[PDB]
């Protein structure tokens, strides 16, 4: 992705993350109240 | 010959005796001026009270 | 009971609801610069850099300068460039420098020093009217001339008359003066500014006039108001160092309040409240008689004013309450309620000593004859002849 | 990222992006960089500017036959608006050109007579550095003699910078022929020249042309290690590196270690260990061992070489215990001992696959990060763009 | 090797001229502290990078650099001329047994004194609320320094003496307001007994006059007992205070 | 009864947080005057800036001879 | 043995600034073993280092130190 | 006109925030008369903050929190408030404020004249103001 790409990536959760939290749990909650490093390359054959 | 000022800046130096600065003309509590970097007796000033 | 419950419940979605609300606003999609902040930003760092100085603002000449003292000796006619302006400033108010070039790049500190946070109180004082018991009449004096005028200038209008202004408070440690003044105050719920003199009076030259200069102005702008300096008695004629000195400094900031005190404005409506020991421990100059207007010579507790201020300590005094409020005022030679103060932490003492488990009838009784003994042994006999 | 972060106004930083974005595409024409950073490309202005033409030779490498066509707006005749392009596409050519055909000699070759006199006049001092790098690249290891007379000619001229730019070429061109009478000529001039560049590119011209001369390079070295000089004897001591490649020699190895440690000019020092790692590139399994002892060093200098000898000796398959020696010298707080770190582990897992080994994908993350930090300097990022460049090129 | 780095080292830090010491008193709202440099003048003047304006609070002492006075790191230990006064002093190692008899004294002050800071809750259950402090007097000779210090090896507390007047002190500042200051530097290095000796027989003339400048510092510092209250009702700060005689003593005690 | 007894002892650790989230509001930016109308003048101020004629500092005549013997409040003499 | 040769000179290079001119100052209390704060003869408090192996037995205990000058 | 649509959009939303708790402090519980008046000053600062435009429409609601909600005290924390109202834009805030402000006269608006002549007199900074 590079440095370009995370840097849009990661913020672009953060926001998402803390806005569902900011809303989602007031509505919802009075909706109801009411290995093988070493393993080689198995020696399967692959075309 | 030698002088002891104590200036204005708040300092107390021992300088070489200007010789132009005449020995006689000088004497203990004389008002002078003071070369401002290097401090020699510049000259001399009238006396305040 | 039920109602602080509800409080809290409330509370629980408020402050939590609050928190989350913040971050989304401010910053995220809305942006918490939102360009215009990013341009001032920029401007501001030039004109600056770090370390500022701060200043102390002398006076403001109305042609883009000031004249500006700072911590180093020499002062400064400095220009003004943008920011605050002119108006924005007030005189005597501590400024932001930039350190290069010195010039008023702004303010923010205003008076950042702890004699502001002392000084200021703006709520009412904690004390509420006659719980103090007794010398009901004394505290029904210091409102008739103090509270009356804020509350209605009507009925001295009508009179043809000045309101009074000011009371002094004099006498004597024990009748908890300082007390009544609090009191009084919180009737009126005057924005009650509260100093302690000694602040007032320092070492340092010319810092002193500076804060007595401003007690004032910070009292008339927040008018109806009341300035109560207590320890108006430790300065007095207390002179560090009688062979020289305590005779610039500390005479100058007694003149200061003076000036002021009239003032170039009228300050009417700014009452004095002096609570002092007398005013000849002062150098006598209280200026303007019936700008200080009635005086108040406390007298100690009688008979009848102790009982009601036993009654609280008693209380405190676990089991006491089996000897009969009366009787406890009769036994005893007549004293002043300070003296309660001294006699309730007998029987405390006593109950300590004894590891009286609890404090019983038999204590509260023993307390009395200790108390009265210790102030009789400390007393001089001279022999009545 | 390039874009993004890396501002392109700041000449330094725009070096680091054409360098790196210029291994990224090479070996295959591409245009798509020029148009995706157009805006950026616009601010250009001296070095950086010369760079941004030499950039699409590196990305032109290869397609021999569309390597001229390309460059045919930016060449002389064709270009006179600005000569940093004029001359940084002449290098470019040369990058295409590198060790293929002789037709490519002979057009630069003109082009060099021509500028021979003076290099004063302000657009030929800038026109005349590339063509010079330019013809060496083109008739590497033709051994052409015409080639290095013309080279010459830029030298007692006595050209600023092309001075150093010539004598480089030269032994590009003349590569491992040790003719003893360029020898004499270069190492003779060294002495007289008293401007350091010019001085530089000699001394390392004379390593270039004396590779893989063996014992026959033997009279060379003895001369330029007890030269008085420090730039010569910085080159001495890549003399030995190179004719002495491959098998390791005992005698080369104890040279170069008695040279770094006695010899107490810096970048002298920092030369023995580079070099180093050219005599033992096919030995390189107790490498790491000796060179434990130089990191430690005080000098940042040679913290530096040590840095890069170790990525050059293991620069083929990945081996681990180097890659040990190198994550101290990425966390040491000099700049450019951080730099040679970076560029330095790259080159060791050159083109592993990263869920291969779980060592790549830190490692990457570590250069990305560097380049998000605005606190870490100028040098570190230039350090990490090139870097990740390396991984990730073609 | 590594030793030479380390001398090497050394001299290269002390390069660096000045770097000092500060105090925030706050913190404000561009991102920047007021630091009072403690022998200049107030300084409003940012925090490092490296620690955020969270992390501070009110009076935190700090070092300082001088090239830009930008913070440096925070004090590990509260520079303060009291600290040092313990240093000397000592751990008391005195006992009561060390002094026999006078066996009334002995057994009655362990009660004024132990009590109030080991069990503050137990003290006031029995009695009520906690005193202003205790004054010692009697015959020259009768060993109440060595009943004060006996004491205060079994409470376990930081015995400070601070003999006499603080006008002695003029490391920074004048030493008049020092006095004052008293307050502030035992509730910090609490916990602690104060023990401030000094008869008070500086002038009998100040004693019976309304001069006095001694008067009015020794008379703020009485007011901070009362008037924050900050030794009174988390009682680890005892006030003892040592008079030769009662009646030479100043009378607003 | 019970279930909002224990909010009590829960909403104190929130108000705590409020106080040091109130720090966070203030930021980094500027809080001091210099919009409006007064963004106009920091152009200019800039230009001002360099130039200097300023600070000067404060001096008074304390004898006319005819110079000037100037006492500064460093204490600090001069002609 | 060529490192031998660094140190020893390492050393002498530390001598010169130990050497005069100096300044006296008071050593106060340490903030920390190999960090103290001293007062000087100037009234200024300053941070200072503790330079390697130097009296510690003592140097805590409020005393007279020297400071060199322009370090 | 397409402009109207926005505009309406957001004066309203701003009105109805302070109305809600307004509907709240007054109609129910005499607790949450204190909780509204500790969650107001807190929530002008947030809109200050998110908009410029938000602040000014919310600040003359806020004067007519006091008197719709029928607050405890009529004294101190209106006058606190006012203060910092003047710097503000509009002065429309002041003539809700007022209202609750009558209380027992001479005290609170002994203090309201001293105010408000006082500031006019310091900027004429509009002849409406
Ligand atoms: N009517 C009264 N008001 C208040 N306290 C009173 C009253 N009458 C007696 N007292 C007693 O006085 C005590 C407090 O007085 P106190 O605070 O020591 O004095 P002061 O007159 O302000 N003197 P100073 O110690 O010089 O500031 C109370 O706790 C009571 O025991
Ligand atoms: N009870 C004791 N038994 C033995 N020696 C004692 C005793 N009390 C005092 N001394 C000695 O007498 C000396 C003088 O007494 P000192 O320690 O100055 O007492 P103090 O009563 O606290 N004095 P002051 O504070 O000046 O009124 C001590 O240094 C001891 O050597
Ligand atoms: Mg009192
Ligand atoms: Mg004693």
């Amino acid at each position: 992705e590079e440095a370009s790409g995370k840097e849009v990536e990661k913020v672009a959760t953060a926001v998402l993350s803390t806005t569902a939290r900011a809303k989602a749990r007031a509505k919802k909650t009075k909706k109801e109240k009411g290995e093988f490093y070493k393993n080689k390359y198995s020696s399967k054959p692959y075309k | 010959k030698a002088a002891v000022v104590k200036t204005s800046s708040r300092q107390t130096v021992f300088l070489p005796m200007v010789g132009l600065v005449d020995p006689d003309k000088l004497k203990p509590n004389d008002l002078v001026g003071v070369n401002k970097d290097s401090y020699l007796i510049l000259d001399t000033l009238p006396s305040e009270f | 009971t039920r109602c602080k419950l509800k409080l809290l419940r409330m509370e629980r979605i408020k402050d939590h609801l609050l928190l989350e609300e913040e971050f989304v606003s401010n910053s995220e999609i809305l942006k918490p610069f939102e360009k215009k902040q990013e341009e001032e930003k920029k401007q501001l760092e030039e004109i600056r850099g770090n370390p500022l100085s701060i200043g102390t603002l002398e006076e403001i000449i109305d042609d883009d300068h000031a004249i500006v003292t700072s911590p180093t000796m020499p002062d400064y006619y400095v220009s003004i460039l943008s920011f605050v302006d002119k108006e924005l400033l007030e005189p005597g108010c501590s400024v932001l420098l930039h350190h290069k070039t010195m010039s008023i790049v702004g303010v923010l500190q205003d008076d950042a020093d702890p004699m502001v946070s002392v000084m200021k109180m703006d709520k009412s004082p904690t004390e509420s009217y006659s719980d103090i018991g007794g010398l009901e009449s004394q505290i029904q004096e210091i409102k008739e001339s103090v509270e009356l005028p804020l509350t209605h200038p009507e009925l001295y209008e009508e009179m043809g008359i000045k309101p009074p202004k000011g009371v002094i408070l004099y006498g004597a440690p024990g009748t908890g003066k300082t007390l009544l003044a609090k009191a009084v105050a919180n009737q009126t719920s005057a924005t009650f500014l509260r100093i302690v003199g000694s602040e007032l009076i320092q070492k340092y030259l010319g810092d002193g006039p500076r804060l007595c200069r401003q007690i004032f102005k910070v009292a008339g702008e927040n008018a109806p108001s009341i300035v109560f300096i207590d320890e108006i008695d430790a300065i007095g004629t207390k002179r560090y160092d009688s062979n020289s000195g305590g005779e610039r400094e500390i005479q100058r900031t007694m003149l200061e309040l003076l000036n002021q005190l009239d003032g170039f404005d009228d300050r009417g409506d700014v009452k004095v409240i002096m609570a002092t020991n007398k005013i000849e421990t002062l150098d006598p100059a209280l200026i303007r008689p019936g700008r200080i207007d009635r005086k108040i010579l406390f007298e100690n507790p009688d008979l009848s004013t102790k009982k009601k201020i036993l009654g609280i300590h008693t209380s405190k005094m676990n089991l006491s309450e089996d000897v009969n409020l009366e009787t406890l005022v009769t036994t005893k030679d007549d004293l002043s309620g300070a003296d309660i103060q001294a006699m309730c932490t007998e029987a405390g003492l006593l109950a300590l000593r004894e590891r009286r488990m609890q404090v019983t009838a038999e204590d509260f009784k023993q307390a009395k004859e200790r108390v009265m003994k210790n102030k009789v042994e400390e007393n001089l006999e001279g022999l009545y002849l | 990222k390039s874009k993004s972060s890396l501002d392109g106004k700041f000449s330094l930083f725009h070096t680091a992006v054409s360098v790196a974005n210029g291994f990224m595409h090479a070996g295959t024409t591409d245009n798509s960089f020029i148009k995706a950073n157009l805006p950026w490309l616009g601010k250009a202005q001296n070095w950086a500017k010369f760079t941004a033409t030499a950039s699409l030779g590196v990305i032109h490498k290869g397609n021999l036959l569309e390597g001229k066509k390309v460059m045919a707006p930016y060449l002389p005749g064709s270009r006179a608006s600005s000569r940093f392009i004029k001359g940084g596409s002449l290098y470019g050519l040369g990058l295409i050109y590198a060790g293929f055909g002789r037709d490519t000699t002979d057009y630069l070759k003109n082009i060099i007579v021509e500028n021979s006199g003076t290099s004063g006049d302000e657009d030929v001092d800038v026109l005349l550095h590339g063509a010079s790098l330019g013809i060496g690249l083109a008739a590497m290891g033709s051994a052409n003699i015409e080639v290095y007379e013309a080279l010459k000619e830029v030298l007692y001229n006595d050209s600023a910078t092309s001075g150093e730019a010539a004598a480089l070429g030269m032994g590009l061109c003349m590569l491992g022929t040790g003719k003893p009478e360029a020898i004499h000529d270069m190492f003779t001039y060294s002495q007289e020249t008293q401007h350091g560049n010019i001085t530089r590119g000699l001394a390392v011209g004379l390593a270039l042309i004396n590779y893989g001369r063996q014992e026959l390079a033997d009279d060379l070295i003895t001369k330029m290690l007890a030269s008085d000089e420090s730039l010569l004897r910085y080159g001495g001591a890549f003399t030995i590196a190179l004719a002495y490649a491959g098998t390791g020699n005992n005698s080369a190895v104890k040279r170069l270690l008695h040279v770094a440690v006695s010899d107490s000019n810096d970048d002298v020092r920092r030369a023995a260990v580079i070099a180093l790692g050219f005599v033992l590139l096919r030995d390189y399994t107790t490498v790491p061992r000796i060179v434990q002892l130089l990191s430690k060093s005080h000098n940042a200098h040679v913290r530096c070489g040590t840095a890069f000898a170790l990525g050059i000796a293991c620069a083929g398959k990945g081996l681990q215990s180097a890659i040990d020696v190198l994550d101290p010298l990425t966390k040491d707080p000099v700049d450019f001992v951080r730099q040679a770190a970076m560029i330095a582990l790259s080159m060791i897992l050159i083109q592993q696959t990263e869920k291969l080994n779980p060592q790549v994908a830190d490692i990457n993350k570590n250069f990305l990060s560097v380049i998000t930090n605005k606190h870490q300097e100028g040098l570190a990022k230039f350090g990490a763009c090139v870097a990740q460049g390396i991984m990730n090129a073609g | 090797n590594d030793k030479v780095r380390f001398i090497k080292d050394e001299l290269r830090l002390l390069q660096e001229p000045g770097s000092y010491v500060g105090e925030v008193i706050k913190i404000v709202s561009d991102k920047k502290v007021l630091v009072k440099v403690q022998p200049e003048g107030k300084y409003i003047v940012d925090v490092a990078k490296d620690i955020n304006v969270k992390d501070l609070k009110a009076s935190q002492r700090v070092c300082l650099r001088s090239d830009s006075y930008m913070l440096h790191k925070v004090l590990e230990n509260k520079a303060d001329p009291l600290v040092s006064l313990m240093m000397v002093e000592k751990v008391p190692d005195s006992t009561y047994d060390m002094v026999g008899g006078l066996t009334k004294q002995i057994k009655e002050i362990k009660e004024v004194i132990e009590l109030p800071v080991k069990h503050p809750e137990l003290f006031e259950s029995l009695g009520i609320a906690q005193p202003k402090g205790v004054i010692l007097y009697g015959p020259p000779g009768t060993g109440k320094t060595l009943l004060a210090r006996a004491v205060a090896h079994h409470t376990d507390c930081k015995f400070i003496r601070v003999s006499g007047a603080e006008l002695v002190q003029k490391y920074i500042g004048e030493g008049s307001r020092m006095v004052r200051e008293l307050f502030v530097m035992a509730r910090e290095h609490a916990p602690s007994i104060i023990f401030m000796d000094e008869i008070d027989s500086i002038g009998s003339t100040r004693v019976e006059g309304s001069g006095g400048g001694d008067s009015e510092v020794q008379r703020t510092m009485l007011e901070l007992l009362n008037q924050l209250d900050g030794f009174e009702t988390s009682k680890n700060i005892k006030i003892i205070m040592a008079t030769n005689r009662l009646d030479i003593l100043d009378p607003a005690l | 009864a019970a279930p909002y007894a224990a909010k009590l002892k829960q909403t104190e650790n929130d108000l705590k947080d409020i106080e040091a989230r109130i720090k966070e509001k203030a930021g980094v930016k500027e809080s001091d005057t210099g919009l409006a109308p007064s963004h106009l003048w920091d152009i200019m101020g800039d230009r001002q800036r360099l130039g200097e004629e300023h600070p000067l500092q404060v001096a008074r005549c304390t004898k006319i001879i005819k110079k000037y013997v100037i006492n500064l409040k460093q204490i600090a003499k001069f002609v | 043995r060529h490192l031998k040769r660094e140190l020893k000179r390492a050393q002498e290079e530390v001598k010169r600034i130990q050497s005069v001119p100096l300044v006296i100052g008071q050593f106060l209390e340490p903030i920390d073993q190999n960090t103290g704060i001293v007062s000087s003869t100037t009234g200024m408090s300053y941070v200072v280092r503790i330079l390697s192996t130097l009296d510690r037995e003592l140097l805590k205990p409020s005393m007279s130190v020297a400071l060199h000058r322009h370090s | 006109e397409i402009k109207s649509e926005e505009k309406k959009g957001k004066s309203s939303d701003k009105d109805a925030t302070t109305d809600g708790k307004n509907d709240d402090e007054e109609e129910e519980k005499e607790a949450g008369i204190v909780d509204e008046l500790a969650y107001a000053v807190l929530g002008i600062a947030l809109i200050a903050l998110g908009e410029d435009i938000g602040k000014e429409m919310s600040l003359r609601h806020f004067g007519h929190l006091m008197h719709y909600g029928n607050e405890h005290i009529r004294r101190m924390v209106p006058l606190a408030m006012g203060i910092v109202s003047v710097s503000d834009p509009q002065m429309k805030v002041f003539d809700t404020l007022t209202r609750f402000s009558h209380d027992a006269d001479l005290e609170v608006s002994m203090n309201s004249i001293f105010a408000m002549g006082l500031c006019g007199a310091g900027t004429n900074n509009a002849r409406l103001a």
